[PDB]
């Protein structure tokens, strides 16, 4: 009851190994925390898949059909795919969508899993794929399984907090909960013209009776830990006394990490620990997925670290001796090294954002 | 629409 659910089946990690654009990502961060042997301090739940009934919840018939049958033999050469997002950032390798349903029903298993208060932290490292619309796939993603476990969740909580701190706008969850005061979305990501999605500026907040309920909190290159806690916290704090949430969906790509080949933040796990820490002392229903990460390696050493953040464990600085042990060299160490580049967030436009978001929430 | 990626 106090011990985290850790969703998790050797077939459900083979399945998420398969996804194009991160390749046995899922195998080595699995991998590693079996390393450290977190998992045995976890309740190992596996995943249901997601019913058809379940998906069309949010996404459409008509793009749940197209989805499913490109997915068939792997037609990524389908005329009709442009329409529905499908393409280079989403190609239609055979099997996404049963791909896509597992991850599906893997955060709603974890939903499932905190409505029942089995625990109250469900950990999906697999899922967080928010940029996915009710009718497209984006950036990645083929389901919105953070919006399916939100919807889940839904069913006991009539608050519940989005908080997103991919290096990438969770658009997706904010676009499916953009009119609606039930779900509030907060979301730290780089805000650049040009970079994707393009959107999340501090100025949408979205619309109609969910005006004000959405939340954004552009950033530029090459933040780092201190700076970063400081702007998380002082959202975080405003937030839960504005909004009161009931439970917590923490999308934690690991994309923002020093070593991405994206190259845009300049975080450590240490950083964003912190910020998974002031969000697990509310003590409050807590969903954990994972998202973006390109440098594999770091991407394990982040989510690892977290997860031994969220069990209150101290981690070992070497990497120990397990199957992806050679992606670690050629120092074998947990911790990850900044960069020597700078930081172009300047603390008063910082501030200005902060004070904004305060202006806000205060009609929350 | 943005390219990701
Ligand atoms: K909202
Ligand atoms: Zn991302």
């Amino acid at each position: 009851s106090l011990v985290p659910v850790y969703i998790y089946s050797p077939e459900y990690v083979s399945m998420c190994d398969s996804l194009a654009k991160i390749p046995k990502r899922a195998s080595m961060v699995h991998s590693l925390i079996e390393a450290y042997a977190l998992h045995k301090q976890m309740r190992i739940v596996k995943p249901k898949v997601a019913s058809m009934e379940e998906m069309a919840t949010f996404h459409t018939d008509a793009y749940l059909q197209h989805l499913q049958k490109v997915s068939q033999e792997g037609d990524d050469d389908h005329p009709d795919s442009i329409e529905y997002g499908l393409g280079y950032d989403c190609p239609a390798t055979e099997g996404i969508f049963d791909y896509a349903a597992a991850i599906g029903g893997a955060t709603i298993t974890a939903a499932q899993c905190l409505i029942d208060g089995m625990c109250k932290v469900a950990i999906n490292w697999s899922g967080g794929w928010h940029h996915a619309k009710k009718d497209e796939a984006s950036g990645f993603c083929y389901l919105n399984d953070a919006v399916l476990g939100i919807l889940r969740l839904r069913r006991k909580f009539e608050r519940i907090l989005y908080v997103a701190l991919d290096l990438h706008h969770g658009d997706g969850v904010e676009d499916a909960f953009s009119f609606t005061s039930k779900v509030m979305t907060v979301s730290l990501h780089k805000f650049s013209p040009g970079f994707f999605p393009g959107t999340g500026d501090v100025s949408d907040v979205g619309l109609g009776k969910g005006r004000y309920y959405s939340v954004n909190v552009p950033i530029q290159d090459g933040i780092q830990d201190e700076k970063y806690y400081q702007i998380c916290e002082s959202v975080l704090k405003e937030v839960y006394q504005a909004f009161n949430p009931k439970a917590v969906v923490l999308q934690l790509g690991a994309d923002t990490i020093a070593g991405d080949p994206m190259c845009s933040f300049n975080m450590t796990p240490v950083g964003i620990g912190k910020c998974l820490k002031y969000i697990l002392q509310w003590q409050l229903a807590t969903l954990i997925l994972g998202g973006g990460g390109f440098n594999l390696a770091n991407t394990a050493r982040c989510w690892t670290y977290l997860t031994g953040v969220i069990l209150g464990k101290t981690l070992s600085s070497e990497i120990p001796d397990h199957e992806f042990f050679t992606a670690y060299g050629p120092d074998y160490v947990l911790e990850i090294t900044p960069s020597c580049r700078p930081d172009r967030n300047e603390p008063h436009r910082i501030q200005q954002i902060l004070n904004y978001i305060k202006g806000n929430l205060k009609h929350v | 629409r943005h390219k990701k990626x």
